[PDB]
């Protein structure tokens, strides 16, 4: 019987609070399909193999042939649009400075390697390693080459590192990277002195978390299974369409030149119409399941294009949208038929219990915290920012008054300091 | 214009018909065996079999003429299955077999695939997918006699029906009931054969007919029987129509590295279509690719601006077809350019085309955008001193036309 | 005595080239890990034939030199006699008469003419055709039928129409050999870049082979 | 050409109905594409063999149309779900989501109706005229470190 997870009792009571005394920077991968292999079929060369005798019978079925070619062409043009809408979210090709002075944060595993014939990052080279015709079928190249996609992920990453979210909303405005991370900390409700007072720790946790991405991708072969499944389904569909040419469908042979070399016109046309019927049904089945499969790839590319705007070009308040934990920042990496997002999140890490109160009584006035919680070590009362334990003296200038002591359930008597 | 069923063509790239060239010759190949086949020993023999003991002649190592057979004045009925009689002189076979016997003229109907009755079930059974010809003629002058010719026999009784091509010559007394027959007739004990006793006074349905069944071994194994048609010279590296051993088709014949084992005579694709052959006259392994081909795409600005056009041969190398090798295929009629622009008409693999100046179709690598370096340093910030209010338009589809169909009026009107 | 057949008794199914492909086919095959019967001539009884037979023998000294096939072996009907003794192949299909103990002494419609080592052969009689396939290889194992795979290639096809239910092998008189019946089975066969059949799956052996 | 997404919806549905009508001219291997021509030339047992070729092909022609309308309706529903979300989050609110209500920081949006569709006029603030400055994360005073609120 499957286990749903470990059982846990939260230590709830009407006056106990847990506040985290430390944090961890988490980097987590997300993989999204963006496109699939573009295919063409010449429905006459598939059904009839350049027999003119079969081609004249296939004209009696009218526009079934051209509307199958039209459907596959619409799918093929959509794959280039799906790719354009994820990666072409930068108007300008931004490049990084010659000196990597980012306040201790190290992006060298995710920035371009200039030695390579396509200037992919080290992690993009790991990704491109972990994902792997006469019958009228062809495979068409994508509009953007892998080196063009890698120049877009490079420009998105260079804009992000040098200018924060500002390149997403206008001109790229430079800001020092530790000051951009101090804005990300304010965005999650952590007071920005918590970054500057821990900057070496935060940089080391980030640099270590990117190191674990390398080790996972270098060893866990199953990691890109979402992108390999898209390659496998499209190969399976073409291999099925080709093997259906070997079927009789009730004719004397599947080989159209057997029928034409064995039989005279009036007897041959009865056998060829069985092959035309079954091969047209074989091709209608392929084009229908490719239209349904393209609709899922489009939904995935619209999601990937939304994660590019909201996680890479911005900081997201949406829970679980840009990884688990409070979203700081995200980086795009290119992969075969897809995108990988490395999502950087703040996770609170080392709780302590405290006694708490909704309000405090002083001079008969009820005081409430402006931007914090009231908290006690068991003898003294402090006000704390809600996401990180940093206790302060309860003061007229970190609290506000509303009404008297009589109305609030659970209020406590404590002196409030006046500067 | 024809592929679009339109006299106006909008700006774009359009897939049209696949690139092929007409067959230069109709090539013919057959093993050069010299003997005429012994069909006179089949059809003109003085003796003939009783149908319970039908006689099979193997035919091999020879050239036939089935037109001489099916146009012969000798035959009162002629039928074929899995092949059509007009076409037989164009074929070859691994073997042919001729099965021969006498029956009355009414009973010829039993010599067909899936038949039933005394002759079909107790004397000679065809399979359901019989490939061959059945041939029959009135033999009254040879096979009837005054007072009866009793030398011709059929099996009257058997314990079970024959399988296809099963043969059984036993004459043991048939036990039709509880009586142990022990080599004599009596109450429910009967001799298992009977005779037509043919006489010249008989009506035509009760006159003797001779029958021959030609069975064709139309296998992929090397031919030992062929029709009268003569081989051409061979052609290579040029598109041709062909016949090898009866196998028709059209393509560029080439030499090949396909190292066939000594018994292999044909090669097949994943589609079961023949991709290679061993020539019957010498042990040459040809490859039967179709004509050297791909899809043709036509690049056009709108016909409302020019009749100038460029052509892309999808996946074709420019030596197999201004001229320019794209990674999408050979592009012809486009001026290649070393500038880069926004993509106008997409070709693929980073290539696009546009109509530009003296006007021409040009082809170029697409530009991703203007290059920029952000002026980053660890103590510099940029802050905006002014703003602009932008209004921008987003258009979204919300519905489509609500159609309805009376399917009985569409189908049956 | 008996032995396990392992992956033995597979052959080229038709006279067609295929390459770089997996191909599925249904035919009389010796089932994988089937129960082979085992003999020591160094011992040549008459044995049944059923739908078809795989036969193999060991070699170092040329003891086993031919076969006889038929039903009654008494000239009332046709029978097949094969010689294959490394110096000669001779084959004839007469209404033969024999003794009960035939050996090489120290209406014939057709004729054909032409431990260290292992010899493998397959005999089947289908639609009036008697067909032969073979393979020949060095070996190390004196004891038993060795575990491994190599496809038997077609030698000869005879259009001879003989009904068969029994057979026997032949000795020189004044080696070890193996017999197993074929069954109608579906096999998945692997063709390499050169069209050699290099591996096979018996699709009915077990649930993983069926997978 | 701004309206191209809405004209494409009109063009696809017109082309689908015209394709469905043109398929009535197809023989599908019968002696005629015309049903009264078969029935006025052939007697019952011969006519039914020809009519069943037309029924088979016309029924396949109509099934192909309904399948492509079902797949096309699913894309229009996805687009209408997006337009309904843009109405709530961009017209009835102000959105913090980047590029959801046009480029720049979203102020406000207005709906306009169109044939088969909606048009959103998205109003955004764009910062326009940079200047460069030296910057610092904090300041030292009486040995105390100060940060901006
Ligand atoms: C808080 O106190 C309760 C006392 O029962 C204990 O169960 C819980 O584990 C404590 N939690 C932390 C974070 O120390
Ligand atoms: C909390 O619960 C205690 C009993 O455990 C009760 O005496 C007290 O009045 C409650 N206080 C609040 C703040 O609800
Ligand atoms: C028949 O072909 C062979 C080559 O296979 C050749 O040696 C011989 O001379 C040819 N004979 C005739 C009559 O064409
Ligand atoms: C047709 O093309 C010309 C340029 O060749 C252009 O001026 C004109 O506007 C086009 N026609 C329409 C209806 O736009
Ligand atoms: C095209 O074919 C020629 C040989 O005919 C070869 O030299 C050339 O490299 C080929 N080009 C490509 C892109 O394959
Ligand atoms: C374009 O660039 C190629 C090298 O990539 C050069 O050989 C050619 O002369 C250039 N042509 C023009 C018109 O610049
Ligand atoms: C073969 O079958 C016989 C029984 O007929 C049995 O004694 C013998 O053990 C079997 N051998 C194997 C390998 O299963
Ligand atoms: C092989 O058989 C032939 C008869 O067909 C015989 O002459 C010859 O001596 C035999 N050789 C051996 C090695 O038994
Ligand atoms: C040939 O057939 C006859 C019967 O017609 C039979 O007696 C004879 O034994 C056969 N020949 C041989 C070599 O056995
Ligand atoms: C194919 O056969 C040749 C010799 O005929 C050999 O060199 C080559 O290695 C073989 N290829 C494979 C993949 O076995
Ligand atoms: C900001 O300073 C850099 C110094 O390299 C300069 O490139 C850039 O043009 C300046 N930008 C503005 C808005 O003055």
């Amino acid at each position: 019987t499957m286990s749903l997870g470990a059982e846990n009792s939260v230590a709830y009571s009407n006056n106990s609070i847990a506040i985290p005394t430390n944090f961890t920077i988490s980097v987590t991968t997300e993989i999204l399909p963006v496109s699939m292999t573009k295919t063409s079929v010449d429905c006459t060369m598939y059904i009839c193999g350049d027999s003119t005798e079969c081609s004249n019978l296939l004209l009696q079925y009218g526009s079934f042939c051209t509307q199958l070619n039209r459907a596959l062409t619409g799918i093929a043009v959509e794959q280039d649009k799906n790719t354009q809408e994820v990666f072409a979210q930068v108007k300008q090709i931004y490049k990084t400075p010659p000196i990597k002075d980012f306040g201790g944060f190290n992006f060298s595993q995710i920035l371009p390697d200039p030695s390579k014939p396509s200037k992919r990052s080290f992690i993009e080279d790991l990704l491109f390693n972990k994902v792997t015709k006469f019958n009228g079928l062809t495979v068409l190249p994508p509009l953007l080459t892998d080196e063009m996609i890698a120049q877009y992920t490079s420009a998105l990453l260079a804009g992000t590192i040098t200018s924060g979210w500002t390149f997403g909303a206008g001109a790229a405005l430079q800001i020092p990277f530790a000051m951009q991370m101090a804005y990300r900390f304010n965005g999650i409700g952590v007071t920005q002195n918590v970054l500057y007072e821990n900057q070496k720790l935060i940089a080391n946790q980030f640099n270590s978390a990117i190191g674990k991405i390398q080790d996972s991708l270098s060893s866990t072969a199953s990691a890109l299974g979402k992108l390999q499944d898209v390659v496998n389904q499209n190969a399976q569909a073409l291999n099925t369409l080709v093997k259906q040419l070997s079927s009789n469908f009730g004719a004397i042979s599947s080989v159209l030149n057997d029928i034409l070399s064995r039989l005279d016109k009036v007897e041959a046309e009865v056998q060829i119409d069985r092959l035309i019927t079954g091969r047209l049904q074989s091709l209608q089945t392929y084009v229908t399941q490719q239209l349904i499969r393209a609709a899922e790839i489009r939904a995935s590319a619209n999601l990937a294009a939304t994660k590019m705007s909201e996680c890479v070009l911005g900081q997201s308040k949406r829970v679980d949208f840009c990884g688990k934990g409070y979203h700081l920042m995200s980086f795009p990496q290119s992969a075969p038929h897809g995108v990988v997002f490395l999502h950087v999140t703040y996770v609170p890490a080392q709780e302590k219990n405290f006694t708490t109160a909704p309000a405090i009584c002083h001079d008969g006035k009820a005081h409430f915290p402006r931007e914090g919680v009231f908290v006690s070590n068991g003898t003294h009362w402090f006000v704390t920012q809600r996401n990180f334990y940093e206790p302060q003296i309860i003061t007229t200038d970190n609290t506000f008054v509303s009404g008297n002591c009589d109305v609030v359930i659970g209020i406590v008597n404590n002196t409030v300091y006046d500067p | 214009k024809c592929t679009l069923k339109s006299f106006t063509v909008e700006k774009g790239i359009y897939q049209t018909s696949n690139f092929r060239v007409q067959p230069t010759e109709s090539i013919v190949r057959f093993p050069n065996i010299t003997n005429l086949c012994p069909f006179g020993e089949v059809f003109n023999a003085t003796r003939f079999a009783s149908v319970y003991a039908w006689n099979r002649k193997r035919i091999s190592n020879c050239v036939a003429d089935y037109s001489v057979l099916y146009n012969s004045a000798s035959f009162s009925t002629f039928k074929c299955y899995g092949v059509s009689p007009t076409k037989l002189n164009d074929l070859c076979f691994t073997n042919v077999y001729a099965d021969s016997f006498v029956i009355r003229g009414d009973e010829v109907r039993q010599i067909a695939p899936g038949q039933t009755g005394k002759i079909a079930d107790y004397n000679y059974k065809l399979p359901d997918d019989f490939t061959g010809c059945v041939i029959a003629w009135n033999s009254n002058n040879l096979d009837s006699k005054v007072g009866g010719n009793y030398n011709y026999l059929f099996r009257l009784f058997r314990k079970s029906n024959l399988k296809p091509f099963e043969r059984d010559i036993s004459t043991e007394i048939y036990q039709a009931g509880s009586t142990p027959c022990n080599g004599v007739e009596g109450f429910n004990c009967y001799f298992p054969l009977q005779s037509y006793g043919f006489q010249p006074t008989n009506g035509v349905g009760y006159q003797p007919y001779r029958v021959v069944v030609l069975s064709f071994e139309l296998l992929h194994a090397p031919a030992t029987v062929c029709g009268p048609k003569k081989s051409t010279n061979l052609v290579k590296n040029k598109c041709v129509n062909f016949n090898f051993n009866g196998l028709t088709g059209t393509g560029v014949l080439t030499e090949s590295n396909k190292k066939f084992l000594p018994f292999q005579q044909f090669g097949r694709d994943i589609a079961d279509t023949t991709d290679a052959v061993r020539d019957p006259q010498t042990l040459e392994i040809l490859d039967i690719t179709p004509c050297s081909f791909g899809g043709v795409s036509v690049i056009t600005p709108g016909t409302n601006t020019s009749n100038q056009v460029a052509v892309l041969y999808q996946g074709v190398n420019c030596t197999e077809v201004n001229v320019f090798q794209t990674r999408a295929g050979c592009l012809i009629g486009a001026e290649h350019v070393n500038n880069s622009y926004e993509c106008d008409i997409p070709i693929g693999a980073g290539i696009c085309a546009s109509y530009q100046t003296s006007q021409s179709v040009i082809a170029y690598t697409m530009s991703l955008g203007a290059e920029n370096s952000v002026a980053y340093s660890n103590n510099s910030i940029a802050i905006p001193t002014n703003f602009t209010i932008s209004v921008t338009t987003e258009i979204l589809p919300v519905s489509m036309t609500k159609t309805s169909v009376d399917c009985t009026m569409y189908i049956c009107g | 005595a008996y032995t396990n057949s392992f992956t033995r008794g597979v052959y080229y199914p038709d006279k067609v080239f295929r390459s770089s492909v997996l191909h599925s086919t249904q035919d009389l095959f010796l089932p994988f890990f089937s129960n082979v019967t085992w003999f020591h001539a160094i011992d040549n009884p008459v044995l049944p034939f059923n739908d078809g037979v795989y036969f193999a023998s060991t070699e170092k000294s040329n003891i086993i030199r031919g076969w006889i096939f038929g039903t009654t072996l008494d000239s009332k009907t046709q029978s097949l006699l094969i010689v294959n003794n490394a110096t000669n192949v001779v084959i004839k299909v007469c209404e033969f008469q024999f003794c009960n103990d035939p050996f090489l002494g120290v209406n014939c419609t057709f004729e054909y003419v032409s431990f260290k080592n292992l010899r493998e052969f397959v005999f089947k009689n289908i639609d009036g055709y008697f067909k032969i396939y073979s393979k020949h290889t060095p070996i190390n194992l004196v004891r038993d039928l060795p575990q491994g795979f190599s496809a038997l290639e077609p030698l000869v096809d005879l259009p001879i129409g003989i009904n068969i239910t029994r057979f026997q092998t032949l000795l020189a008189l004044h080696a070890a050999y193996y017999v197993g019946y074929l069954q109608p089975r579906t096999f998945l066969l692997k063709y390499n870049e050169n069209g050699t059949i290099t591996d096979a799956v018996d699709c009915a052996l077990d649930p993983l082979s069926e997978t």
